[PDB]
């Protein structure tokens, strides 16, 4: 029977489908680790794939992935059990360190170029010849913190290039340095823009960037990582 | 209190973006359109360019051919009359040959003949369209991933217009062009063959259908939630890996047990969705070449 | 076992309830509070439901069914054999998915993430909720819900669409529909998208996201761009939903004669009612 033999052989056809997918999906993360870093003994029933070479463009590299696996970093943290599966408490300040919800990952120290080589990202000022083109102007506006104090004052947006997107905010401090807030959480007001992460102590902290008119990816990352952070780890200084 | 990225806040604007060249002949390029703010609000506020090119300009007529021999039939079913046109705008129909004719093309046109003509417009329409597709990856250095995942669509939109027809015999088994007509054309396909619920391919389907709406929510909430991290830039996460794509994976660990990759999500993505036709096409073909009445051939369990 | 990148994650903090007691995971799953609840009332309703397939005397999955109370019972209880269980289990079901939904409230607080997975889940719910809950409340009986059962909750689907006519003629349906078959066609190209410019033509550098919009842009003349594209996923899923409770929750309740019927307001309408020729003169 036509029907039959087409039915018995699709569900042939997905369960090897699925395998690909599942096993393509494990050129991350893998093999499985210890909480203290050795290989896991029980990686499952799902070998790891033959590897894959992606050409980066401009001249960046490669990357071949599955590969070796490290953070390439520090992980200020330490065990609070005497078996797996507790967590694993920050032994500094977690913000400063870059651990929990404050996580980094330590990505390539470079930028995002555009598919010309060009920065992907650059503050408006220096973006021929960009400009908010709709919404509430935020420069200019006073920045304020969960804590409801003024932080600083919005003095540029950095903006996607090619995606024609804001992305950051530049934030002028009380010291005169500046600060990226990710666009994605900061509330534009008629009159302030309001970041519920941060209380306005923690903007200081906000990591910076080395040169003033562009962002690397790893800088890019613990930007991010500190400012969400900052909802679990300044929720003492907020408040009703 | 706190923002969403549903809408954008603020909107910023640059110099009309014309694209990358590559290997595009940019002679077939318009120039851009307006911009929209509204659409900004959401997406991109930049309308085209797009690229003509003798295979747009060819599937864009023949398109157009198609659509406007529908209109030209309701017309005459409304009697050129225009308040009886918007009235009865979708209970019109062109139906195909009846069965008499088989698969010949000798039927008048108003009993036929104009279903075969709109079809063949539509046919030339879709396939070049479908090359379009393959082309513009290739002009820009791209994998055909788009062309494969398209040629599903077209497998379910062949089997019911063109391959099951022939099969069976004759075109009066094809689908008709209006709106209340192809409802009633789906319920009546149903019936006469025994329940489309016990066509184990249409049930398949269907998982794959309610999965593509599983999946896309997840994905598209899993990204949103993660772009506070960059997630969106979904390509520079594949070729070096942030917390944006450590927090996505993590949060589906954490959750169900297992997780993707930035890049793996699109396959299973890909599949999700072209699986809905894929699966679909081939439970259409089997009905009444193969099997006459899936609930039969079901307590056969088999 | 833990992902390479896993342990700087595991911190404690995050919880709604219990704080530090349920705050730990069992092999890579996070459980918390709500990871206990969603256990209970999981655990609690298979059981019942194997409860039930002894009663009705079977163990094949494919006859396993489990009936809600019959219409003369209003919205009362029933003895366990004759729709008390359904009633038992469809309680277990809801919590044990709003459970779920506040977990993963819990994992994303932990991992500093947004809200939006499971406020998209909650849609989800609400979806079961019109058909067991919402619906058969407006209508006076718990017997109008779907049973528990793979191939008799489809022969419910039919009988209830039928009883409507072609239930193709709901509008709320037709709009459904759309969103399904748009969200599809949605996520094909998105997977496909990115795929292309991950792995191009052999040899290539990798495309940029430039690429894929220069790519839309030749081929329709638009690109929604990256953000968007999630955007856009996002709602037409839940827009498919929505649509989808609102087109059930009015079956019954405000129309509850044939849909094909209803669409005779357009047609009647005084300026065109009366001209004769079309369709409908
Ligand atoms: C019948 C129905 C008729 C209808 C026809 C409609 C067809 C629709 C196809 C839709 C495909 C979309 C997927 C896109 C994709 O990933 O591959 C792109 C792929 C090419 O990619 P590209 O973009 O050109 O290249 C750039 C990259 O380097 C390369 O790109 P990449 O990095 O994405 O490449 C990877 C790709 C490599 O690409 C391929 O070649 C894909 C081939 C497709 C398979 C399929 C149809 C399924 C129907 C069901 C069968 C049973 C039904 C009854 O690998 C896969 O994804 C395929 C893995 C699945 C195999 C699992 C099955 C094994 C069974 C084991 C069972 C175990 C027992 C358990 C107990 O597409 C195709 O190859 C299709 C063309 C085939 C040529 C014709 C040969 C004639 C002889
Ligand atoms: C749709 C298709 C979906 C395809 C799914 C493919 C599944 C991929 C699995 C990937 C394997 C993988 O690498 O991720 C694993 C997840 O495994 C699970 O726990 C269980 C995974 C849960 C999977 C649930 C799916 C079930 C199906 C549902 C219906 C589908 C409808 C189709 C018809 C991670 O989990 C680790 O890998 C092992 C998996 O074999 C093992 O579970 C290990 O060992 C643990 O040591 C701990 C410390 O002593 C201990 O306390 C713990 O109890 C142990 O389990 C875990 O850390
Ligand atoms: C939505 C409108 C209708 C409905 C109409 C249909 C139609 C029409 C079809 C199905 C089909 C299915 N339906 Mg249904 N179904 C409904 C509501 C439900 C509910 C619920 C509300 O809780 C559940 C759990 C299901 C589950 C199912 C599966 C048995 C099957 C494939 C679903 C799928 O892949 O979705 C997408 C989701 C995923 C891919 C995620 C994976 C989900 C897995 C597969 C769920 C397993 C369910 C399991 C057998 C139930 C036992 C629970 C135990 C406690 C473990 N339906 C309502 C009443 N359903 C198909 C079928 O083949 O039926 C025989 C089919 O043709
Ligand atoms: C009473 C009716 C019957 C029924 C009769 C049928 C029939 C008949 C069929 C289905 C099919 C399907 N059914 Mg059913 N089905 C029923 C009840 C259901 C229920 C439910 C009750 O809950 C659900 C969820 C479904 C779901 C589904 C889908 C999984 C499937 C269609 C997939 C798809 O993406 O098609 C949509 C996608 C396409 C049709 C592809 C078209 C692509 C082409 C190339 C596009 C050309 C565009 C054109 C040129 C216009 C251009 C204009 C633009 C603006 C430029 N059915 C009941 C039992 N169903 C189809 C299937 O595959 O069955 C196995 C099908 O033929
Ligand atoms: C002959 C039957 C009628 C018809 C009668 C009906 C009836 C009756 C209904 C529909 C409904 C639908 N119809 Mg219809 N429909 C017909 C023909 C079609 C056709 C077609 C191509 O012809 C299509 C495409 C559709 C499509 C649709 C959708 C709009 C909708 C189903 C999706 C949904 O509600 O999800 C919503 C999703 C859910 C309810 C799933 C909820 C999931 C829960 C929250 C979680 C479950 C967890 C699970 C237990 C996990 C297991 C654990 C393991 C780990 C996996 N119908 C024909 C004409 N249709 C349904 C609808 O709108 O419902 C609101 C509905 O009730
Ligand atoms: C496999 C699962 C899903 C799927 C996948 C899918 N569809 C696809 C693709 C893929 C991967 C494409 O690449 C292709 C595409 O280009 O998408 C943007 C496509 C496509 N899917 C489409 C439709 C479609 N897909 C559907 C479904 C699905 N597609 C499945 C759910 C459906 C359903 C659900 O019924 C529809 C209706 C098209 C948008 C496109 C195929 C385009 C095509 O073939 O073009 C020929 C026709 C014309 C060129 C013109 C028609 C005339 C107009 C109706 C009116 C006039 C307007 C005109 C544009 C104005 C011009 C005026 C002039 C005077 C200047
Ligand atoms: C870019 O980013 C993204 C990722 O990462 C980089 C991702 O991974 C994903 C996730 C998506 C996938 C991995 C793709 C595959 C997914 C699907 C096809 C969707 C369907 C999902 C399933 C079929 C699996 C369902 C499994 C469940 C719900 C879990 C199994 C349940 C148990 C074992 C239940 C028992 C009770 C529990 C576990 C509570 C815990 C408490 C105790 C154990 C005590 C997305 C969306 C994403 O966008
Ligand atoms: C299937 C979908 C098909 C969409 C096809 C749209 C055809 C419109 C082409 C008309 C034209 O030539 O315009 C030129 C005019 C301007 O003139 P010009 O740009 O052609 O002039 C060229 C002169 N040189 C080369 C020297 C610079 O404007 C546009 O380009 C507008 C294009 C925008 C079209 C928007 C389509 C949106 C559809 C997307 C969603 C739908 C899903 C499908
Ligand atoms: C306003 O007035 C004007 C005149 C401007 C225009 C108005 C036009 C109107 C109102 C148009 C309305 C069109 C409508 C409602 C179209 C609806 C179409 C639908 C719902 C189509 C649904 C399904 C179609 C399918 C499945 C078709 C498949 C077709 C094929 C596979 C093509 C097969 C080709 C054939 C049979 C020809 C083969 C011939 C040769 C020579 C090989
Ligand atoms: C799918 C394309 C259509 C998009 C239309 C959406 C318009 C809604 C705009 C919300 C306004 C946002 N706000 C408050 C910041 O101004
Ligand atoms: C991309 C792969 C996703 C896998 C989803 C598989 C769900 C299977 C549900 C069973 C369908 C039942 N039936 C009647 C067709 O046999
Ligand atoms: C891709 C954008 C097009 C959306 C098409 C969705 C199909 C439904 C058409 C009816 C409009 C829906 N709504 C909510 C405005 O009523
Ligand atoms: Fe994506
Ligand atoms: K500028
Ligand atoms: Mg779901």
């Amino acid at each position: 029977d036509l029907a039959s033999l087409a039915i018995y052989s699709f569900w042939i056809f997905l369960a090897g489908l699925i395998y690909y997918l599942q096993t393509e999906n494990m050129r991350e993360g893998y093999p499985l680790e210890n909480e203290d870093g050795t290989p896991a003994a029980n990686q499952g029933p799902f070998p790891l794939p033959k590897p894959k070479t992606f050409i980066l463009p401009h001249g960046r590299g490669t990357l071949t992935v599955p590969g070796p696996e490290s953070e390439d970093r520090p992980i200020a943290l330490a065990r609070t059990a005497v078996s797996e599966g507790f967590p694993h408490a920050p032994t500094g300040d977690p913000m400063k360190d870059g651990v929990g919800p404050a996580s980094w990952v330590a990505r390539r120290d470079l930028p995002e170029l555009d598919g010309h080589g060009h920065n992907k990202i650059k503050p408006m000022k220096a973006a021929a010849g960009f400009h908010v083109s709709a919404g509430k102007n935020p420069i200019g506006l006073p920045v304020r913190g969960c804590d409801l104090e003024i932080a600083g004052k919005v003095v540029d947006i950095w903006v996607d290039i090619p995606e024609q997107m804001a992305r950051f905010l530049e934030v002028e401090l009380k010291d005169g340095s500046t600060r990226l807030l990710p666009m994605q959480m900061v509330k534009v007001q008629s009159n302030r823009v309001h970041v519920n992460a941060l209380s306005s102590d923690l903007f200081a902290g906000i990591p910076t960037i080395k040169s003033p008119t562009e962002v690397t990816l790893l800088e890019e990352d613990k930007i991010c990582g500190y400012v969400a952070g900052g909802l679990m780890y300044a929720a003492p200084k907020r408040k009703s | 209190a706190e923002y969403q990225n549903i809408f954008s806040q603020v909107q910023v604007r640059g110099p009309a973006d014309l694209g990358m060249t590559e290997d595009v002949n940019l002679a077939n390029r318009s120039g851009v359109g307006p911009f929209s703010t509204l659409l900004g609000w959401f997406g991109n506020a930049q309308l085209g360019p797009i690229y003509l090119g003798s295979l747009g300009v060819l599937s864009l007529f023949s398109g157009l051919m198609w659509f406007f021999t529908i209109g030209i039939w309701f017309w005459y079913q409304a009697g050129w009359n225009p308040a009886v046109f918007l009235r009865d705008l979708f209970f019109f129909s062109l139906e195909p040959p009846a069965p008499e004719y088989g698969l010949s093309f000798a039927a008048p046109l108003k009993e036929g003949g104009l279903w075969l003509i709109a079809s063949f417009f539509m046919f030339v329409a879709v396939w070049s369209w479908w090359g379009r597709t393959y082309l513009r990856a290739q002009a820009l250095g791209m994998g055909k991933h788009t062309a494969w995942a398209f040629l599903s669509a077209i497998w379910l939109w062949m089997v019911l217009g063109f391959i099951r027809p022939i099969l069976m015999g004759s075109w009066s088994e094809a689908v008709p062009y209006g709106i209340f007509s192809h409802l009633d054309w789906t319920n009546n396909f149903s019936l006469v063959h025994g329940n489309l619920f016990y066509n184990p391919f249409h049930g398949l389907s269907i998982a794959f259908l309610y999965g593509s709406a599983n999946l896309f929510a997840m994905h598209g909430a899993t990204i949103l939630a993660v772009s506070r991290f960059g997630g969106e830039r979904e390509l520079e996460q594949i070729a070096d890996r942030g917390t944006a794509a450590e927090r996505a994976a993590l949060f589906w660990r954490w959750t169900m047990g297992f997780n993707a990759t930035m890049e793996g999500i699109h396959r299973w993505a890909i599949w999700m969705a072209v699986l809905v036709t894929l699966t679909g096409g081939i439970g259409i073909l089997l009905s009444g070449t193969v099997v006459d009445n899936w609930y039969v051939w079901g307590q056969n369990h088999g | 076992a833990l992902l390479s990148f896993e342990r700087k994650y595991r911190v404690p903090g995050g919880t709604l309830v219990g704080g530090n007691l349920f705050d730990f995971w069992v092999g890579p799953f996070y459980v918390g509070f709500f990871g206990v609840a969603t256990f209970f009332f999981a655990a609690l309703g298979i059981i019942l439901i194997a409860w039930s397939a002894v009663l009705q005397g079977t163990w094949n999955p494919q006859l396993i069914s489990v009936y809600p109370p019959a219409l003369e019972y209003g919205l009362g209880g029933a003895p366990l054999a004759k729709g008390g269980l359904w009633q038992i289990i469809t309680i277990c079901a809801t919590g044990a998915f709003v459970s779920w939904a506040l977990r993963e409230v819990e994992i994303c607080r932990k991992l500093g993430i947004g809200y939006h997975i499971p406020f998209a889940f909650a849609f989800a719910i609400l979806a079961y909720l019109t058909l067991v809950l919402f619906r058969p409340v407006m209508m006076g009986a718990w017997g109008y819900a779907f049973p528990y059962g793979i191939w008799t909750h489809l022969d419910w689907v039919s009988n209830t669409g039928y009883t409507y006519g072609n239930f193709h003629y709901n509008p709320a349906h037709m709009i459904a529909i759309s969103f399904f078959f748009t969200n599809a066609l949605a996520l094909a190209l998105h997977g496909a998208l990115v795929l292309s410019a991950a792995n191009p033509e052999k040899g290539k550098e990798m495309r940029t996201p430039d690429h894929e919009d220069t790519f839309f842009r030749d081929l329709v003349g638009y690109s929604i761009g990256t953000l968007g594209i999630h955007r856009l996923g996002l709602l037409l899923s839940l827009s498919a939903v929505f649509f989808s409770a609102l087109c059930m929750i009015i079956t019954g309740t405000i129309w509850f004669d044939q849909w094909v019927d209803w669409w005779q307001w357009w047609v009647k309408l005084p300026w065109w009612a009366n001209i004769p020729g079309g369709i409908n003169g």
